[PDB]
């Protein structure tokens, strides 16, 4: 306690008075927060305009990935909501739309990269080319030099959509992409979604992958095993009409 | 190049990181010592961090020489002293900082705390 | 200026620090759930007529 | 709330534990005690 | 103090204690729309109003409109809600 | 037309949505 | 219980020594058999408390 | 407004390092926003802190801090 | 006021072992 | 020993921290110093500068970082997320079941074989 009265002293006279003041700041009555909690609870009329955003549906409802009309249709009440009376250029949907192909294109790429291997060679009109591609091995390697040597000879030929023997046969084995893939490379990186923390969230809230269909397959636990794991080898009352009910309610919803 | 030959070779490839320092942060990154991880691993890592410093020092020496022969240093880089001795080349801060931020970091500094 | 004083109203002071916020702390939500629940109220303001009709009330005993 | 005891130091109790029975509690802190404390104090004989 | 619900709520119970007492709301089904009794518009299967047929469904009170519930003053028994439903469906 | 009668139960939703209902009601 | 005093109580103290500040947590085996303790390094150390 | 422990003369300073003019109102919401922030921090290191049993503030702490928070690492 | 608006009205191996294990 | 050294110093001693480690207070100044310069240049980029150009340029900057601190009811700390839409998850996962076991199986079982570290070596 001693030592606290040189440190405080230690300051010049002007900083202890900056700091003594903070006494006469009026709490936290917080108020800005009633805001949130509402939220969460001659002329030209502005607000018949921006009522129309919810009446197009959104892209996950009906499937369609967006194009240059569901953009432009999103853009006017956005612009008016801002206070931009006069609208937009004629010519921004297209450019927001290549925006929304670049931006999806780019994570597509990159979740990608993170978990397959052996891609289509560089002989020509295939592969990645300039870009980012992904790791051969060795025996992939080997054998797509083999068939690129014989090709200039003209001993094989390429398939219909330019892919020699091996690198068809290779890309007949990759699967589709799932859950799993999506979470070992979210696991590494961002993917390009730093700025939407609900997908990040969505993706690590839900089941394992593959976990409901097996949802009853167990193994033991056993130190004699190699790893200590052995793998197995009134009216109308309720009580009664409920069933009626409940299917002439499914029938009605459909 | 083949991953077997390269790793058999290995041998001749040792890197200059004591194996102290790489049981370290093996073991605080979350992987056991050699003793139970083939010894390999351990040098091709050390080998695979050495070529990366490798890159970033010569990044910094080629930012530094062309500096050497209006002609004040970037803010946001105080670092120094009273400016060495003879001719000499000295890493200062300013070099390392322009040769890192085209790996992705930033060492943005203040000059007169006040 | 009394150095004890001054020493216990500056560490008093600096005890009850409380800085507030410029800008609101924003609050994150899926797209879906905000469009639906703006469609359903949309149609109950216009099913309510803006609330000069209650279409709750019941008469009588069922 | 039944009652509030006191006596240990500013700085936590980072843990707590009770008798077989639950009539003695001991607590250990981080200003280097450990203390035990008595949930239902004796009737006084008056 | 006011009597407590069990640990576990069946409609026997409710319907027993609080028999005698006006139903919470009147719903009517029709083909492809559903109504309120003082209601004079109609609600389609198919527009927002299906939360409240998935609620009926499921036997869950609507926490979406519960403001308008309680702008028209809605009666609650113990908490939960007696509905009574019309089927002109059939 | 067939009549019936049913029964809605509670759930914390529900509760939670009446505080902040309460929190916001001017007296 | 009437009048008197609480129950008196013995304790053992177990230490450990160059830690050096990177011990967070601690635990007890439901018999006093074992104790291990998670370090600032990310790693753990279980010990015997007998010395076998 | 409110009382600033932030003195804006720092942020004036960081101002004319980039060679900007600013008027009261921009770096007194400047100071408050820094403020706010410091605050922010303070917050998360002395949690992280309190997490492990101790009364020690290290430098591993606010590194842990600033990690949870998405800002660029101090080195 | 919030209670009122919601209408809330006013087998041997067992035995064996032990015995071995008491003896 | 610089200004506002002096002072965080005994700000932070003033809530419990009963040690230090010196060059802590340096890595706050720094990174205070890095913040105004991020937003400084964002808000010039943005627009003499308004008072609205600082507050649009905070508020974008909010929108990936920063998204902790003490905030209490429906501030948002911890993530950001809403109570809502956690409550409705909470609501979806707390409906099934749970799992069934037998005496003979009461801390002995694992999940299944995909979830499991079997042959990593």
């Amino acid at each position: 306690e001693r030592r606290l009265k040189g440190e405080v002293m230690q300051l010049p006279a002007r900083d202890r008075r900056r700091i003594k003041e903070l006494a006469h700041n009026d709490f936290d009555p917080y108020d800005a927060l009633a805001n949130v909690l509402m939220e969460h609870a001659l002329k030209m009329n502005f607000d018949l305009e921006i009522r129309k955003r919810y009446a197009q549906p959104l892209a996950v409802e009906s499937g369609e990935f967006p194009d240059t009309s569901n953009i432009e249709s999103r853009m006017l009440p956005f612009c008016y909501e801002a206070g931009l009376s006069s609208g937009h250029a004629p010519d921004a949907a297209q450019f927001m739309s290549i925006a929304t192909e670049t931006f999806i294109k780019e994570v597509m790429s990159a979740i990608f990269s993170r978990t397959r291997s052996n891609g289509p060679g560089d002989s020509g009109s295939a592969g990645f080319g300039l870009g980012s591609g992904w790791i051969q091995t060795h025996r992939y390697r080997k054998q797509l030099a083999k068939e690129e040597e014989a090709f200039q000879r003209g001993e094989i030929s390429r398939d219909k959509m330019g892919l020699l023997p091996v690198e068809a046969k290779a890309a007949s084995e990759r699967g589709p992409l799932g859950m799993a893939d999506v979470r070992l490379a979210l696991e590494m990186g961002d993917c390009g979604l730093a700025g939407f923390p609900v997908i990040v969230k969505s993706v690590i809230y839900g089941w394992r992958e593959g976990e409901l269909e097996n949802w009853e397959d167990y193994t033991y636990v056993d130190p004699s095993r190699p790893d200590g794991i052995a793998i197995p080898s009134w009216e109308g009352a309720e009580p009664e009409t409920s069933d009626l009910l409940n299917a002439v309610l499914d029938s009605c919803l459909a | 190049a083949s991953l077997r030959e390269f790793l058999n070779k290995m041998d001749d490839y040792a890197p200059i990181i004591p194996d102290a320092v790489t049981n370290y942060y093996m073991t605080r990154a979350g992987l056991p010592p050699p003793p139970q991880t083939d010894i390999r691993l351990a040098r091709l890592l050390a080998l695979a961090t050495q070529k990366f410093i490798a890159d970033i020092a010569a990044d910094a020496y080629q930012y530094s020489r062309i500096r050497a022969s209006l002609g004040i240093q970037r803010p946001g880089y105080g670092g120094g002293g009273q400016g060495g001795s003879q001719n000499r080349t000295v890493l200062t801060m300013e070099d390392l900082g322009m040769a890192v931020s085209e790996f992705g970091v930033n060492v943005k500094r203040s000059e007169f705390y006040r | 200026v009394d150095s004890d004083e001054e020493t216990a109203a500056v560490m008093s002071a600096l005890a009850n620090w409380n800085p507030q916020p410029v800008v609101p702390q924003p609050v994150f939500a899926p797209l879906k759930r905000q469009y639906q629940l703006a469609r359903l109220h949309e149609q109950l303001q216009a099913a309510t007529n803006g609330g000069r009709t209650n279409i709750f009330k019941v008469v009588g005993f069922g | 709330l039944i009652k509030k005891c006191r006596g240990h130091g500013k700085g936590g109790i980072p843990s707590l534990s009770f008798s077989a029975e639950s009539n003695v509690l001991v607590s250990g802190g981080l200003d280097c005690t450990v203390r035990v404390w008595d949930i239902e104090l004796p009737a006084d004989p008056n | 103090t006011f009597d407590a619900p069990p640990y576990v709520i069946t409609p026997e119970y409710i319907l027993k204690k609080f028999a005698g007492h006006p139903p919470s709301l009147i719903v009517h089904l029709y083909q492809n729309h559903f109504r309120f009794d003082q209601q004079e518009g109609m609600f389609q299967y198919k527009s927002p109003m299906r939360i409240f047929i998935e609620h009926l469904r499921n036997r869950t009170v609507p926490h979406e409109i519960m403001e308008y519930l309680i702008q028209g003053g809605v009666p609650f028994y113990e908490g939960c809600l007696i509905v009574q439903v019309f089927d002109h469906r059939t | 037309p067939t009549v019936y009668t049913v029964v809605l139960m509670p759930t914390a939703q529900a509760l939670h949505t009446d505080l902040l209902l309460k929190t916001v009601t001017p007296r | 219980r009437t009048g008197g005093i609480g129950i008196p109580v013995s304790a053992c103290m177990f230490t450990f020594h160059n830690t050096l500040g990177t011990v967070s947590c601690m635990d007890f085996s439901n018999d006093h058999k074992l104790v291990a303790v998670g370090t600032m390094d990310s790693y753990i150390r279980v010990w015997s408390l007998d010395g076998k | 407004g409110p009382k600033l422990l932030w003195n804006p003369e720092n942020v004036r300073d960081v101002a004319d390092a980039l060679g900007i003019t600013l008027s009261e109102e921009p770096l007194r919401l400047l100071a408050q926003d820094v403020e706010y922030r410091i605050g922010q921090v303070i917050v998360e290191s002395l949690r992280f802190m309190r997490a492990a049993n101790r009364t020690t503030l290290t430098v591993q702490d606010v590194s842990l801090a600033l990690r949870v928070l998405d800002v660029e690492p101090l080195y | 006021d919030y209670l009122k608006k919601k209408g809330f009205t006013r087998k041997y191996l067992k035995a064996f072992l032990l015995l071995k294990n008491w003896i | 020993r610089p200004r506002d050294a002096r002072t965080l110093e005994l700000l932070l001693t003033a809530q419990g921290v009963t040690s230090f480690e010196p060059r802590v207070s340096q890595l706050l100044l720094d990174f205070a110093y890095r913040h105004t310069a991020a937003v400084l240049s964002d808000a010039l980029h943005l627009s003499s500068i308004t008072a609205n150009a600082v507050a649009l340029a905070i508020s974008s900057r909010l929108g990936y970082q920063f998204r902790g601190g003490g905030g209490g009811y429906y501030g948002g700390g911890g993530g950001g997320a809403s109570k809502d839409w956690m409550l409705e998850l909470a609501r979806e996962r707390n409906k099934v079941a749970l799992p069934r076991v037998l005496p003979s199986e009461w801390g002995v079982r694992l999940p299944g074989e995909r979830f499991v570290l079997s042959g990593v070596s």
